[PDB]
Parts: C-alpha cells; sequence; structure tokens
C-alpha cells in the first residue's frame, strides 16, 4: 500500500523538479531523510520497536531507491549511506537493517537465520541452483576464506589489525576494475558474506559496514544493478566465460567514447554534458553503424535526465532522421541502435508517461513495481513502432529477403514468417533469439499456435544436433502446453534426437501417450545395431526412475503400472537375448537405486543377480561390462 | 591442553599461536623409548576440529619426519597416519594438495606393513579435491603397479571423475 | 649467411629418419633440434612418446628446454590450439613428477610471451595447487607468479590475492627456532623487488613487520631481512617519512662491533639506495657525531671491491 504512494511522489518530485516549479519540491529532501531515519536513525538515542513498522519502512524505501533514484543521487545517497554505516557499527539491533539494503540487487539474506558461521558457507552453497557451479563453487570458496580471514582479524584483536586494515583497504583494484570493466561479481559476493558475519561478532561486522561504506562505489554498484536488467532482451545473453569478450567489446569500441565510463561520477549534476558529447559524436561517425552496446548508458539516463530542457537535443533527432532517411545503402540498419533515446522526448514533453504510470499504479498497486522497468521499455519500443513499421522497408522485405536484410524481421507478427524456409537455416545457425520463439507459443493464443509448434518441429527437422538449451526449451514448452499428442510422435522417426521420452515421462496420463510408448522401446530394442539399443537401454532406465522415485501418484496409473509390466516383460526378454545392454541397463539401474539408497536392500538382489549373471552371458563379451559393474557392486554392497 | 578447548567452545583463537615453538621442540629429540610424547599429543590433536585454519603451515610440514626417519619405533607412526584423517573431515585443503602424493609414494617404499592403515590417509583427501584427480591420473599406473594394491572401492573414486558423477 | 635452407633440409634429413624411425640418439638429437628458431607441424605432435610413461631421468628433464624455444615465432589462429596444448602437456609433468630437479628445470623456460595464455579457466588451477612445497627455491617465485598475473587478470584474483598475505605475517611475531625465520628472511625479499603493484594500498602488512622482527640476537638474519629494506622506497615514495625517525639508530651495530660479521656489500647498499629513492636529506645526520670517522676506517680495514 507505501508502494504504490511513495513511487507515486517521487514522480510528482521529478515531474516538478523536471518543469517550471521546481522551487516548490526541492524542500522534501528531509522528507526523503525522515523515512530513512525512522528505520535506521530512529535508534541512535533510544533503542524502540516497532519492528514492523521499521520493516515496512525500509522495504519502501528500498522501493523508492531502486525504482528510479533520481533523488538520492547524487548529494542524498552519500548522506544515506554514511547514515546506515553509522547505525550498523552502533549496535546489533539498527544493524539488522542491511538485509533489505542487500535484497535489491544481491538478494540472499534468508539463507541463513544466523546460525550458524559453520553453515554459512553451507547456504552460500546452497544459494545457487545449481545446475552449472563450476566457478561459483570457486567463488563460494573464495569468499568462505575471505570470511575466515575476516574472522582471523577480528580475534586479532587488537595488537594485530593490519588484516582488519587490509579487509578495510579491499575495495582499491576492485573500484578501479569497476569503473573500466564494469564487473563486480567477486564484490557483490564478498559483501554478500558480511551479512552472515554479522550474526555474533560485533567488531567484524563493523569492520565490514566501514569496508563497503564507499560513496563512489556505492553509485556504481547502484549503476551495476540497474544495468544488469537491461541486457536481458536489448544485448545478447551468454555464460560466464563467454561474458569477457562481450565486457571487452563493451569497454572498448570508440575513442571519444572512453572518456565517459571512468569519469563522470556526478552524473545526476548537470545531465547534459554527456547527451550533448553523445549527439557531437553521432553526427560525426554516422554511415557505420559502430557501437551497438556503447548507446545503452545514453538510453538508460535518457529518462533520469529531469535535469535537462525541453527542446535541446530535437536538432539532434532532426539530424538523426535525416541522416536515417538517406542511409539504406549500407548494408546493415538497426532499428533499435541509437532510436530508443532520441523518440523518448515525443513521449515526455510535459507529465505525458508520469499520470498514466501514477493511474496504472493507483488503480491496483498490488505488483506495479517489479515488471514496471520492462513496460516503461516496451512502452518506449511500441511508441516508435508505429513510425518504423511505415518508414522502413515494410513491403519490401519479401522482394529483397537477403542474409542482410534478415536482422528483425523473424518477429514482425505472428504470421510473418509462418513459411519462410530461407531465414530460418540462419535463424538456428545464428540462435540470438531461438528461446523467445516458444514464449509466443505458450503465453496465449494456443490454437493458433501449434503451426507455429509445427515451425518448432521444423526446426527439430533443421538441426537435430541441438544445444542442451535448446532441447531444454523444446521440451520444456512440448511439456507446458496441452494437446501434446502432435508433438509426442515426433520420437517415431528419430535418428537420434528422442525428444518425446523426458517430456513423457514426467506426467503421462491419456491413453495415446501409453500405447505408442510400450511398443517404440520393443521396437527400438529389436534393432541391435546399437543406434536404437542404447536410446531404447537409456528410455527403459528413465521410465524405472520415474516408476521407482514416484511414491505416491498415482491412484489412477493402472496403465501406467501395465506399461511397466510390459517393459519389466521387454527388459527380461533383452536380459534372456542380450548381455551389453542388459549390462548396460542394469548399471544404470544400480546408479539410479545408489543416487538414493537409504537402506540395505540392494543386497538382498544380489543373490538373484549371481544367479541371473551366469545363466546366459560370456567371457569376452562381459569384460567390459565387468569393469563398470564393480562400482555397482561396491554401491549396493556397501 | 586438551580439556581446555572441548569445554569452551570455538572461541580459542586468541591463545593459540603462543605455544607453537614449544611444540616444535618436542619433535627434535625424545630420550623416552617408545616416543609416548608424539602418540598422548596426537590424542589432543585428533579433537582440533574446524578452527586452526590459521596456523596450519607450522604444524603440518613438521609431522613429516614422524614417518620418514628411520630412528621412530613401530608404534609411533601407527596413530599418526589417521590423525590427518581426523582433521580433513572438518578443515578445508583446496590448496593443500602437493605434500599428499610425492612423499607417500617414498613412504610406502619403506615401510609395506602399513599399507593397511596409511590406506585411509589418501581417501579423505581425494574425497575432499573431488574435480583435482584427473591431472594425477597416471600417478596410480606408477604407484600401484609397482606395489599390486587392490581394494573394492578403488574402482569407484577413479571411475567418477571419467564419467562425471559428484556424490 | 645467405644459405640458411642448406643447414634445415641437412636437419630434416638427418632428424627425422632418426627420431620418426636408442637412449643417447633422444638427448643428441633434441638438443640439436632446439638451437635457432625455425619456419614445424609434425614435430611438436612427436613429443607424444618420450616425457609421458619414462622412468628415467634425463628425459623429462630435457622436456621443457627444447618446446619452449621451438615456440619463439608466436592475429592468427591457426596454431594457438597447438600451444594450448603445449602448455597442458608440461603442466602435467612439471608437476607430478617426484624427483626435484626435474620440477627445478620445468620453471627455468618460462618467458614473457606466454601473459595472454595463462588467462584461462583450466591453466590457473595448475598454479593454483603449486603453493606448498618442501623444496625451498621452487617456492621463490611462487609469489611472482601470482604477481605476475595480478594486473593481467585483476576482474578474477581479487580474493585470492588477499588471503595469500594474511597467512605471512601469522609467523613472524610467532616464530621461535632460527630454521622459519631464516626461510622467511628469504621469502619477504622477493615481493618488494618483484611486484609493486600488490604493495601501493598494503602499507599494513610490510610497516609492522618491519619494526620489531630487526632485533635478533645468526649473521644469516642481517644478511637476509635486511633485503627488504633494500628495495623500501623503490616500491612507494614520499610515504614512510612520518615514521623514520629511529630506523638509523641500530645501524651501527650492523657498522661497529666487528665480531658477527654479514655481508656489507649488500648492507652498504642497502643503506645507500634509500637516499635518493623516496628523498632522504639533511635532518637525521646531525644526531651521530662520532661516526663520520669510522668510515674512514671501513674505507681502509676490509679489502671488498664491492
Amino acid at each position: 500500500a507505501r508502494s504504490r504512494p511513495d513511487l507515486m511522489d517521487n514522480y510528482l518530485a521529478l515531474i516538478l523538479s523536471a518543469f517550471i516549479r521546481n522551487g516548490l519540491l526541492e524542500g522534501l529532501v528531509e522528507v526523503i531523510t525522515n523515512s530513512d531515519d525512522h528505520i535506521s536513525v530512529r535508534a541512535t538515542i533510544l533503542l524502540g520497536e516497532l519492528l514492523h513498522m521499521a520493516n515496512t519502512i525500509l522495504p519502501h524505501s528500498h522501493s523508492h531507491h531502486l525504482h528510479c533514484l533520481p533523488t538520492l543521487m547524487n548529494m542524498a545517497a552519500s548522506f544515506d549511506i554514511p547514515k546506515e554505516k553509522r547505525l550498523r557499527a552502533s549496535a546489533a539491533l539498527n544493524c539488522l537493517k542491511r538485509f533489505h539494503e542487500m535484497k535489491k540487487r544481491g538478494p540472499k539474506p534468508y539463507s541463513l537465520h544466523l546460525d550458524h558461521i559453520i553453515q554459512k558457507a553451507i547456504a552460500t552453497h546452497q544459494k545457487r541452483d545449481q545446475y552449472l557451479r563450476v566457478q561459483k563453487d570457486i567463488f563460494i570458496l573464495k569468499d568462505t576464506e575471505e570470511a575466515l580471514l575476516i574472522n582471523l582479524r577480528d580475534s586479532q584483536v587488537l595488537q594485530h589489525k593490519e588484516n582488519l586494515e587490509w579487509n578495510w583497504n579491499l575495495i582499491g583494484t576492485i573500484l578501479k576494475w569497476p569503473n573500466v570493466n564494469l564487473r563486480n561479481y567477486k564484490d557483490e559476493q564478498l559483501h554478500r558474506f558480511v551479512r552472515r558475519l554479522l550474526y555474533f561478532y560485533k567488531p567484524s561486522s563493523k569492520l565490514y559496514a566501514n569496508l563497503d561504506l564507499d560513496f563512489a562505489k556505492a553509485k556504481q554498484l547502484t549503476v551495476v544493478g540497474c544495468q544488469f536488467t537491461e541486457f536481458l532482451l536489448e544485448s545478447e545473453e551468454d555464460g560466464q566465460g563467454y561474458l569477457e569478450d562481450l565486457v571487452k567489446d563493451i569497454v572498448q569500441w570508440l575513442n571519444a567514447s572512453s572518456g565517459m565510463k571512468p569519469e563522470r561520477s556526478l552524473q545526476n549534476n548537470g545531465l547534459l554534458t554527456t547527451l550533448s558529447q553523445h549527439y557531437f559524436l553521432f553526427i560525426g561517425t554516422l554511415s557505420c553503424h559502430p557501437h551497438g552496446v556503447k548507446m545503452l548508458e545514453k538510453c538508460s539516463v535518457f529518462q533520469c535526465l529531469l535535469n535537462l530542457c525541453s527542446l535541446k537535443n530535437q536538432d539532434h533527432l532532426l539530424k538523426l532522421t535525416v541522416s536515417s532517411l538517406d542511409y539504406s545503402r549500407d548494408g546493415l540498419a538497426r532499428v533499435i541502435l541509437s532510436k530508443i533515446l532520441t523518440a523518448a522526448t515525443d513521449a515526455c514533453r510535459l507529465y505525458a508517461t508520469k499520470h498514466l504510470r501514477v493511474l496504472l499504479r493507483a488503480n491496483v498497486e498490488f505488483f506495479n513495481n517489479w515488471g514496471i522497468e520492462l513496460l516503461v521499455t516496451q512502452l518506449h519500443d511500441k511508441n516508435k513502432t508505429i513510425s518504423s513499421e511505415a518508414l522502413d522497408i515494410l513491403d519490401e522485405a519479401c522482394e529483397d529477403k537477403a542474409n542482410l536484410h534478415a536482422l528483425i524481421q523473424m518477429k514482425p507478427a505472428l504470421s510473418h514468417l509462418g513459411d519462410k524456409g530461407l531465414l530460418l537455416l540462419l535463424r538456428f545457425l545464428s540462435i540470438p533469439k531461438g528461446f523467445s520463439y516458444l514464449n509466443e507459443r505458450g503465453y496465449v493464443a494456443k490454437q493458433l499456435e501449434k503451426w507455429h509448434r509445427e515451425y518448432n518441429s521444423k526446426y527439430v527437422d533443421l538441426i537435430e544436433e541441438q544445444l542442451n538449451e535448446a532441447l531444454t526449451t523444446y521440451r520444456k514448452p512440448v511439456d507446458g502446453d496441452n494437446y501434446v499428442r502432435r508433438s509426442n510422435q515426433r520420437l517415431q522417426r528419430p535418428h537420434v534426437y528422442l525428444p518425446i521420452h523426458l517430456y513423457g515421462q514426467l506426467v503421462h496420463h491419456k491413453t495415446g501417450c501409453h500405447l505408442l510408448e510400450v511398443q517404440n522401446i520393443i521396437t527400438e530394442l529389436c534393432r541391435n545395431v546399437r543406434t536404437p539399443d542404447l536410446d531404447k537401454w537409456e528410455e527403459i532406465k528413465k521410465l524405472k526412475a520415474s516408476l521407482w522415485a514416484l511414491g505416491n501418484i498415482g491412484s489412477s496409473n493402472w496403465g501406467l503400472n501395465l506399461l511397466q509390466e510390459e517393459n519389466v516383460i521387454p527388459d527380461i526378454l533383452k536380459l534372456a537375448k542380450q548381455c551389453e545392454v542388459l549390462s548396460i541397463r542394469g548399471t544404470c539401474v544400480y546408479v539410479l537405486g545408489l543416487i538414493a539408497k537409504t537402506k540395505q536392500g540392494c543386497d538382498i538382489l544380489k543373490c538373484h543377480n549371481w544367479d541371473a549373471v551366469r545363466h546366459s552371458r560370456k567371457h569376452l563379451w562381459p569384460v567390459v561390462p565387468d569393469d563398470v559393474e564393480q562400482l555397482c557392486n561396491e554401491l549396493s554392497s556397501i | 591442553i586438551e580439556q581446555i578447548v572441548v569445554a569452551l567452545g570455538g572461541e580459542f583463537k586468541l591463545y593459540l599461536p603462543q605455544l607453537i615453538p614449544h611444540m616444535l621442540r618436542v619433535f627434535m629429540h625424545d630420550n623416552s623409548p617408545g616416543r609416548i610424547v608424539s602418540i598422548k599429543l596426537l590424542a589432543a590433536i585428533q579433537l582440533f576440529g574446524a578452527n586452526l585454519d590459521d596456523y596450519l603451515h607450522l604444524l603440518l610440514p613438521p609431522i613429516v619426519k614422524l614417518f620418514d626417519a628411520p630412528e621412530a619405533p613401530l608404534p609411533s607412526r601407527k596413530a599418526a597416519l589417521e590423525t590427518v584423517d581426523r582433521l580433513t573431515e572438518s578443515l578445508d585443503f583446496t590448496d593443500y594438495a602437493s605434500r599428499i602424493i610425492h612423499p607417500i609414494v617414498r613412504t610406502l617404499d619403506q615401510s609395506p606393513e602399513l599399507r593397511s592403515t596409511a590406506m585411509d590417509t589418501l581417501s579423505s583427501l581425494v574425497f575432499q579435491l573431488g574435480k583435482k584427480y584427473q591431472i594425477f591420473i597416471p600417478m596410480v599406473n606408477k604407484v600401484l603397479v609397482r606395489h599390486r594394491i587392490n581394494h573394492q572401492r578403488y574402482d569407484v573414486l577413479i571411475c567418477r571423475i571419467v564419467k562425471g558423477y559428484t556424490l | 649467411p645467405q644459405l640458411k635452407k642448406d643447414i634445415q633440409d641437412g636437419l630434416l634429413k638427418m632428424l627425422s629418419l632418426v627420431l620418426m624411425h636408442d637412449v643417447g640418439s633422444i638427448t643428441l638429437a633434441l638438443r640439436t633440434l632446439g638451437s635457432f628458431e625455425f619456419e614445424l607441424t609434425q614435430f611438436v605432435r612427436h613429443c607424444a612418446d618420450h616425457f609421458l610413461n619414462s622412468e628415467h631421468k634425463e628425459i623429462r628433464m630435457e622436456a621443457a628446454r627444447t618446446c619452449s624455444r621451438l615456440l619463439t615465432p608466436s592475429v592468427s589462429q591457426t596454431a594457438v590450439q597447438v600451444v594450448a596444448d603445449v602448455l597442458s602437456k608440461l603442466l602435467v609433468v612439471g608437476i607430478t613428477d617426484p624427483d626435484p630437479d626435474i620440477r627445478y628445470c620445468v620453471l627455468a623456460s618460462l618467458d614473457e610471451r606466454f601473459d595472454a595464455h595463462l588467462a584461462q579457466a583450466e591453466n590457473l588451477q595448475a598454479l593454483f595447487v603449486a603453493l606448498n612445497d618442501q623444496v625451498f627455491e621452487i617456492r621463490e617465485l611462487a609469489i611472482c607468479t601470482v604477481g605476475r598475473l595480478s594486473s593481467m587478470n585483476p576482474a578474477f584474483v581479487m580474493p585470492f590475492l588477499r588471503k595469500m598475505l594474511i597467512q605471512i605475517l601469522t609467523e613472524l611475531e610467532h616464530s621461535g627456532i632460527g630454521r622459519i625465520k631464516e626461510q622467511s628472511a628469504r621469502m619477504l625479499g622477493h615481493l618488494v623487488s618483484n611486484a609493486p603493484r600488490l604493495i601501493r594500498p598494503y602499507m599494513e602488512p610490510i610497516l609492522k613487520a618491519l619494526i620489531l622482527k630487526l632485533k635478533d640476537p645468526n649473521p644469516g638474519v642481517i644478511n637476509n631481512v635486511l633485503a627488504t629494506i633494500g628495495e623500501l622506497a623503490q616500491v612507494s615514495g614520499l610515504e614512510m617519512r612520518k615514521w623514520v625517525d629511529e630506523l638509523f639508530i641500530i645501524i651501527m651495530d650492523m657498522l661497529q662491533d666487528s665480531s658477527l660479521l654479514a655481508k656489507r656489500q649488500v648492507a652498504l647498499w642497502t643503506l645507500g639506495q634509500l637516499v635518493a629513492s623516496t628523498g632522504y636529506v639533511v635532518e637525521p645526520y646531525r644526531k651521530y657525531p662520532t661516526l663520520l670517522e669510522v668510515l674512514l676506517n671501513f674505507l681502509k680495514t676490509e679489502q671488498n671491491q664491492g
């Protein structure tokens, strides 16, 4: 109830500061201070609680600071960080408000409930997902070693405080690395351990609060947290190992663009010099399509520059529109390159979007603060989409569909690329936004999306050796959408794909999904040319694991029990016929049993397995299987 | 010493390093036949726990001579091989990996009769390392082939890093 | 200097029929191959037989002396994976070897042409586990390796370079035997003249460690602790000025009382490099009236030219 009103008051103050009535809203900064003083500076003289009121005042202040941050920068954020640092270094009651400061960008405050120092590393390890945590485990080990060094510095009180001064001055190179490359993952990992170290040590928590109380680093961390959510759909997303080349490309793009990333610490002072420098540099370096990611900082600070004029960039926008209307023979054009920060002046003249935001914030006031930053960007993109659909090639894309004119022509509408097979071979090879096409077939309009899903099936005919992420996106959309009888038949003629085995093994309740799965394994087990044999063995092992893991599901599983009996009869036939694939399936079943083993029930099955291993087998064929079954026998025995 | 740190808890780091040079002179000379001083000392070492990670380089290097010097008696080196195993589960040894592979080769060359005691020493270390075994794959081809070491569990942890399992 | 191709054709005719088609024939040919630079495709992958599973002494010893010199002509993305494969093959035999001499020989071929190739995630852990050692001279450049790779990839080493320095000062003020002090006085002398870039925001480890540890009753302490003072002002200038009205008092025991003889060639150099580096001028030079003529006996008693 107070998150919408504080955001509406901040928007009204920004609209008053942007208009000519700047003197009627300049005296509200103390009104922005007492709300920060009722939870932090309230326990300076006398401690009182009012714990729920302080928790509600800290969350509304955190939402107002993470919504736009046009009021705290840069004369009020340094005073708010110092008051929080003084409250954290005063006592243990006022130092518990840092978790709401940690829940904005590095949120993991509910991992450990102040118990214990040995369980903090386990909570930091369990804070991940953790599917691919190779570098995350080393980062957690480095954070645990840094916390151990901080604990040794706290236990070295007070004649060996050199390590405490090293932990306090541990942001020297980190402040220089974030101003040139904008990478503070290790600093965010080290700052997340300060909440775990504040459980029973007052001096270590005070040293960790004084070490991260830099006014120059807090604004950089806020800018890094605000810029991390802008690369979700604008730039290309990748892993941690591929982010170094993207950071090097975003940090080194031009010669005139390098004099603004490390400099301009007080960016909220005038907010007009950087825009004028960008407008002067865009007129000189034209007709080249360079700096695709360097204009993201100017686009993110476009709506935050409330201290600018009304028609200051009108001539630059007119020059950009005149240059864009005569450079259609370059062979490389992007409508989202620099037009996102130029068309925002036409929809932000005098309280245009502010009233539409305040009406949506006061109509519901339930969840109008999480996806508001994406909705504002979507509205700014759709405000210029009607002019971009009429100024660009709208009737010439079907006659000049080349490799250079197929940049953003794949997602124009729903019936834009429904039969284009030439662009699909390039979209499957590039895969820049391959996962975004499956969301339109799963969000709404399920009756008119299945043919588009057939286009995804065309992708299943296009790239048989797909990646793991594309296979996961194809398996999630086939399981999340109903009427998947057409998608379950794709495994009838699959070579090595098998995209309907893992999707049908999760939840199967139809007769068509059970009548075809009971015969496909028996058809694949007959072809003993090792192509369909390993796939049928993996499918039988996955079916056995799904039947064994479901301890309570289900009540209407009579057909599932009949399919399991028909597969166990086929498994017995494959064990009586074959020896290598049967041993591989037995080793897989033993591994699936030992992954969740809790009793000695596997040792009783050794007497039934020793009689079956000597019934129908060989001596030379089982030598390769005996080197892998020894670990399964050791896991079943012990 | 061993009654003090078991009743206080995990706060005993403020009086720890004032007795390390008192322990450095223990391993230098011992006129007692049988060396009962190190045997009575390791019973207090086995109850350390996970609070001595800042002074490990002053006690773990000087305990190499106990299983290396030929002057040591036979019951003296039997109780110091699992002493590292008592603190391996509590402590972390991501950086300490080179001194438990090379000295144990020439250790096993001297006393082959203590294989049943020293066979559990590397187990708690390779349980702690995990993905730090693929470098030392021919080391078995250097060591065990020379010494005929066979056990049912040994075919598991060699295979687990090959297939890629984690448990 | 007009027919290099004749020597190259003779080398490719003689060595290829010996290496591809017993003990001394490997050494006397691999020392001939690693003598001068060449223009090297199949000869790099020829080393999959010698130093993998050998039990001799001079096979894994000479494995790094040749391949580090054959890769001297180091944008062409053709043989970069070959250089990475050689860099991965050297680490699996430079660490896993039991002999200390071969482990000393695998560090004598490292150059500055591999700074961008050691920034990969599959190559940092090869040197992350090469810290603890019984051999002392291998650990001398162990801080130099993490100091050279400190400014090259700073975005992934910032918790790492601060947790090796906290274990240093824990054994200075808590030592009781001369062996640990003699090892530490040599270990601390390498970082003050190799990597100044990890020192300039880090006054506090080396400030308090060089105050109380200068009053030790073995001439080796005087010879080796003063090696840190020998480069005390190159790494930082006009910073220690407010606390040096007591450092020039205990030097007379290094000068007079000729009973514990120390290396005065490095001691006078240590007392001399501090003047013109951080700007030490007149203000202590009147507090001693007597040592102005003792140097006249220093310049006439000892006959050392250094």
